[PDB]
RNA sequence: UAUCUGGUUGAUCCUGCCAGUAGUCAUAUGCUUGUCUCAAAGAUUAAGCCAUGCAUGUCUAAGUAUAAGCAAUUUAUACAGU
RNA sequence: GGAUAGUGGCCUACCAUGGUUUCAACGGGUAACGGGGAAUAAGGGUUCGAUUCCGGAGAGGGAGCCUGAGAAACGGCUACCACAUCCAAGGAAGGCAGCAGGCGCGCAAAUUACCCAAUCCUAAUUCAGGGAGGUAGUGACAAUAAAUAACGAUACAGGGCCC
RNA sequence: GCGGUAAUUCCAGCUCCAAUAGCGUAUAUUAAAGUUGUUGCAGUUAAAAAGCUCGUAGUUGAACUUUGGGCCCGGUUGGCCG
RNA sequence: ACCCACUCGGCACCUUACGAGAAAUCAAAGUCUUUGGGUUCUGGGGGGAGUAUGGUCGCAAGGCUGAAACUUAAAGGAAUUG
RNA sequence: GAAUUUGGACAAACUUGGUCAUUUAGAGGAACUAAUUUCCGUAGGUGAACCUGCGGAAGGAUCAUUA
């Protein structure tokens, strides 16, 4: 909580990646790191 | 502020990514001539693609005028001394017909295996880009020159950078000094 | 009804919107900025052994072009007062010593920069730099800015003498990313930068520590007015959300504390509200909060199922031992055939599945703490801290940025670990209303980087949530969403996906980060950190459930299903056992019934098909209780 | 440089859209990143606020010099080079 | 008639009742400076153009004006509004949408560097000056070319097949 | 859509592909789109013919007015003629 | 008044399938990829909704005009089959 | 030939009213979400899928008899 991601969309100009109700952006990078290279343990990531 | 340096990109992305014909077709030409990547022939049929449309547009005008005559002629002679066209199909009804391993017959990298002593035609490339070979007095380091036909009786090693002379260059220097000569303390 | 509102152009009106930003934007920037009422907080860390960072403030302080030269002499005050005239702020440059890692962790949690010293000359520190960066990298850091410093930046390198930034700068991506370059203080503007940034960037806020007022004390005495206990005079900055007189306030390596009145520089007493120094323990008020559930040796048949220095290293290779085979074959008691399975097996209770079933909360137990009922009990945690913190803002006395004279309920006792606040930093922290006081709580364990050493399940861990510590053995759980709040207990730790642990302590309401690990005195740095993790929250229902497996063979099939080798022992263990279900391994269940036990034998039933040369395992479950915890000093 | 392929059904032929595909001197971002030639770069939100430094000065044989300036005085206390 | 450098409702006096419109007036909106252009390539189009050239407009917001051939000039002034600076408190002082930097803002953009050597511009002028301009730094915005391996021997399986 | 359990789709390990100092995602836009239609759509039944007629602007609107024949001059193309 | 032949206009049937069409079917729904006689209106996936709001006409009931945020992978047409 | 000074156009700007739209703390309210025969038009009625009155359509399943 309290921490600042950058947001985009799925890819369908809104509503859905499938299944789900009505939520539309996915999260590309908390705090500057970049979720791809934490998934892959390429950088680490500090509090705030 | 100066004026824009004006500049284009030349290879041109197929279209269709997945197209199981053309994706082993292309490899074929790969593996004869020697490119390092499918841009490699990209290019080429850039290249083709402007002289087909240049040529697709003079057909649509007529025979006795003056820009067909002669941007006409300029297009085939400007293909011919560069041997992609051969000497009896200088039409411009033919020049649609040509296809990319006309180009790639006179790129340097096969010119110098098809010209001889570069065994194979990836020796040839590395003949090439390791500074080797030569056109003339001038040295080419690199292989897409398309040598113009009057240049085939010219291409050879350079004066310099042996296989040409003067110099056996670092790893002889390393064996018949620091192996041969180390013999001798 | 009127709903037009369409085709404006006073959109451009709109403004006044960049102008409430632009105002509370000079409204964040009241508290930093001035000769009066102002301080930053930094830090100069070197990541190296080496390079004595006293010369880090004279490189970065050439670029004041003043006289805060003359403070940082030879003369070593470690805390600095500085104004600097050509940017109108004012810093308390801090260093910590390289011996005590716990100053340094201690200091940052403090701080606003952390500036890190880098080396040209000596790589960075494994196993003491290393795990600077990544600990202050996971209590928290406000801010941060890297520093190469050494003049053999240069002198080394005539070799094109950049190309080791790209090794450091590289290197301290990896770490945090939000850091594009990292600066040079051996040139002019690029050490300019350093200070600027220093002076006139924000630092952001971090959550725990900025919802609990907190000073950094610039002078420390002590008052007699007891014959122990007395008074202590601590001034300094308010940088948190405030103070109320009503709160206690905690120091680290002291603990917890009542304060007495603040002068402010109007000045405030404590009246009646305010805390204590306990638990909620009122020892006659846990008989008014009676219970029921009583598993009773009535029934000697029917388990309780409610029908649908070279030693302690020797103990760490038995450590080793039993969590590789508690890997292989988890939760698979092994019962010795001499002796009855019946006495063991008293207390437990056999389930369907632990997701699907309820439990009453708690039993007549007799192995909890007898303090269960000496615990708060928490509604919804996220309607409990909003509040608290509600309550906070409305109540605070003391605004950010202010002054404070602070008298405190001190003992005569714990003068004699005081220092002088310019070796070290004597930092108060404010604490919340309820956060003294024990309850149950729950953390989510990872396990460090380099670290793969087993860690079983009870034995001490000093966990540092916020800026309290505590000694803490704890109960691991694999973390699950059963509606029950009912999860499988762990003895050991798994590889890598993230845990949860759960003991006693005293709550937090900020969800702080912390970091956990156990003290290794005898070896390098005072600590072999095992691992980090969340304060998530105060679950008093978090029940974690010990499962036992008895396992058994077939021995002949086709008849009825199979028989049972190992599984038990004596016709007693029929009576106890045998309502139980049980199941295998992509096969069947339930119902062993009886036969013979003069040898071993148990003439088993099932549902469905396959059997062969195979394992038959039942299981059977009991709550782990959580244990309470210390301090750690 | 004049191309379409998956989704509605028990199966069909359709209207039909959704999705896929390629370009972008259109920006952003993620991961990597060895060579050369070339080269944009606070436009979008905020024509929002600005610390400091700098961006507009100018002389010939040829407007006016008693500098109490400098040089050799040197053709000359009428001046007379700079 | 006044006024203007000058035609002109540009303005005053008197007089007349006209002028534009569904071939879309007028009003509203534009996340609209206009073009030359750019992207996409069967043809025909669609979408973009703040941005190297030309043209306009503005220098915090409006207004006024001096001086000059040329300014409604802001690296000129005057007042008011909104901001904001030093102050000994009496006063004094200012506008980066030049260059480099900051701070905010943001999804989003670099050096408080070197130099007049080119390009050209200004003056009484080959000489002085010019963040106009150039050179380097940063720069995976975009483009072009293109390294990360080439060849032998021996031996096993071949596909050939040398005569 | 694959996986209520012998996972072609989840997790890894090999192996393979595609592009290659580049590659991937978001957003916009163009192509694909004959889903904007002038070239070039569709209106019984799939979305669509206005309840009918009159009627101004608009758009479109039958045919017809010296045709043919001589007569040289007169540049090109093509050829045995070369 | 019939009956026969012929013709002009009208309401329809019926038959081919020459063409059309997705098909049912159609002398027009034909002469439209061999894609242009003249002209008016309407539609551009389905719900949200003929709703909200604004005008406007009506004594009233209401009629005319008529969105969007949003959500959705279908909704729909013709025809065959146990 | 300075301060000052009458009238004039150019006029920034101020103060009051009314009026509109918009941010803004905002005491409160109001609610808000999560633990079968087919039709059309129209009028009236019932807790409700619905029923009834008038006119209209099939978007609905013509065998026999006319020598």
């Amino acid at each position: 909580e309290n921490d600042e991601v950058l947001l985009a969309g799925f890819g369908r100009k809104g509503k859905a990646k499938g299944d789900i109700p009505g939520v539309r952006f996915k999260v590309v990078k908390v705090s500057g790191v970049s979720l791809l290279a934490l998934w892959k343990e390429k950088k680490e990531k500090p509090r705030s | 502020p100066r004026a824009p340096r004006t500049y284009s990109k030349t290879y041109s992305t197929p279209k269709r990514p997945y197209e199981s014909s053309r994706l082993d077709a292309e490899l074929k030409l790969a593996g004869e001539f020697g490119l390092k990547n499918k841009k490699e022939i990209y290019r080429i049929s850039f290249q083709l693609s402007k002289i087909r449309r240049a040529a697709r547009d003079l057909l649509t005008r007529d025979e006795k005028d003056p820009k067909r005559l002669f941007e006409g002629n300029a297009l085939i002679r400007r293909l011919v001394r560069v041997g992609v066209l051969s000497e009896d199909k200088k039409k411009l009804d033919y020049v649609l017909a040509l296809k990319v391993e006309d180009f790639l017959e006179r790129r340097l990298q096969t010119q110098v295996y098809k010209l001889g002593l570069a065994k194979s035609v990836h020796h040839a490339r590395v003949l090439i880009t390791q500074r080797h070979i030569a056109v003339g007095k001038q040295i080419v380091n690199i292989p897409s020159f398309m040598v113009r036909l009057d240049s085939e009786k010219h291409i050879d090693f350079a004066p310099t950078s042996p296989f040409g002379g003067a110099r056996p260059g670092r790893v002889a220097r390393r064996n018949a000094a620091r192996k041969a000569e180390a013999s001798g303390e | 009804p009127d709903k037009q509102v369409s085709k404006l152009q006073r959109k451009n009106k709109a403004k006044q919107l960049r102008a409430q930003r632009i105002l509370d934007s000079i409204e964040n920037r009241k508290l930093f900025e001035g000769k009066n009422g102002a301080a930053k907080i930094i830090t100069i860390v070197p990541l190296v052994n080496d390079l004595d960072p006293l010369d880090i403030l004279y490189k970065l302080l050439k670029c004041a072009d003043d006289e805060g030269i003359m403070v940082q002499e030879v003369d070593s005050k470690r805390i600095f007062n500085v104004h600097i005239k050509k940017f109108k702020s004012n810093l308390k440059i801090i260093i910590p010593d390289m011996t005590n890692f716990l100053n340094i962790l201690d200091c940052a949690k403090v701080a606003d920069f952390v500036v890190f010293g880098l080396s040209g000359v000596q790589e960075v520190d494994e196993e003491f730099g290393e795990q600077i960066i990544r600990a202050l990298e996971l209590q928290g850091i406000a801010s941060y800015i890297g520093v190469i410093s050494n003049l053999s930046a240069v002198h080394e390198k005539e070799k094109f003498q950049l190309d080791v930034k790209q090794s450091l700068e590289s290197y301290f991506k990896h770490f945090f990313p939000s850091e594009e370059r990292v600066y040079n203080l051996e040139k002019n503007s690029d050490a300019l930068n350093v200070l600027r940034t220093l002076c006139q960037r924000l630092p952001r806020s971090i959550n725990w520590r900025d919802n609990r007022g907190y000073v950094v004390a610039d002078f420390v005495d002590f008052v007699e007015t007891s014959p122990d206990s007395g008074d202590l005079v601590i001034e300094g900055t308010v940088r948190g959300i405030g103070f109320n007189a009503n709160r206690l306030v905690h120091i680290p390596d002291f603990g917890d504390f009542q304060l007495n009145k603040i002068e402010k520089i109007t000045v405030f007493e404590s009246n009646m509200n305010r805390d204590t120094l306990d638990e909620y323990a009122p020892e006659g008020t846990e008989d008014w909060s009676d219970y029921d559930e009583d598993f009773e040796y009535d029934g000697l048949t029917t388990a309780r199922y409610d029908d649908h220095p070279e030693e302690e290293e020797r103990q760490l290779r038995e450590f080793r031992d039993m969590e590789k085979e508690d890997r292989e074959f988890p939760d698979e008691i092994e019962l010795e055939p001499s002796e009855s399975a019946i006495e063991r097996l008293k207390r437990y209770r056999g389930l369907k599945n632990l997701y699907n079933c309820d439990w009453q909360v708690d039993e007549k137990d007799p192995s909890s703490p007898a303090e269960w009922k000496r615990l708060l009990r928490i509604g919804n945690y996220k309607n409990t801290k909003n509040r608290i913190i509600k309550e906070t803002k409305n109540e605070a006395q003391a605004i950010a940025g202010d002054r404070i004279r602070m008298f405190i309920r001190f003992p005569k006792f714990l003068l004699e670990k005081i220092q002088d606040p310019k070796q070290l930093l004597f930092a108060v922290y404010g604490l919340l209303l309820h956060e003294h006081k024990n309850a149950v709580v729950n953390f989510s364990l990872q396990r460090w980087e380099q670290y793969d050493k087993p860690v079983p399940s009870q034995e001490p861990i000093v966990v540092q949530y916020g800026v309290r510590r505590y000694t803490i053995q704890p109960l691991f759980s694999q973390g699950s969403n059963s509606p029950n709040n009912v999860h499988k207990y762990e003895r050991f730790l798994h590889p890598d996906t993230v845990s949860v642990a759960t003991c006693i302590a005293p709550v937090d309401f900020t969800q702080s980060p912390a970091i956990f690990f156990k003290p290794s005195p005898t070896d390098a740095k005072n600590i072999e950190l095992i691992g980090h993790g969340t304060f998530l929250n105060a679950d008093h229902s978090r029940i974690l459930a010990k499962r036992a497996i008895l396992t058994g063979h077939p021995f002949r099939f086709h008849k009825t299903v199979v028989t049972v080798r190992y599984m038990f022992f004596r016709p007693e263990d029929v009576e106890w056992f045998k309502s139980i279900p049980l199941f295998t391994k992509s096969g069947r269940s339930g119902f062993i019934k009886e036969s013979l036990g003069t040898h071993g034998y148990f003439k088993a039933t099932f549902d469905g098909k396959l059997s062969a040369q195979d394992v038959v395992a039942m299981s059977l479950y009991k709550r782990m209780w959580p244990m309470p915890s210390l301090p750690w000093n």
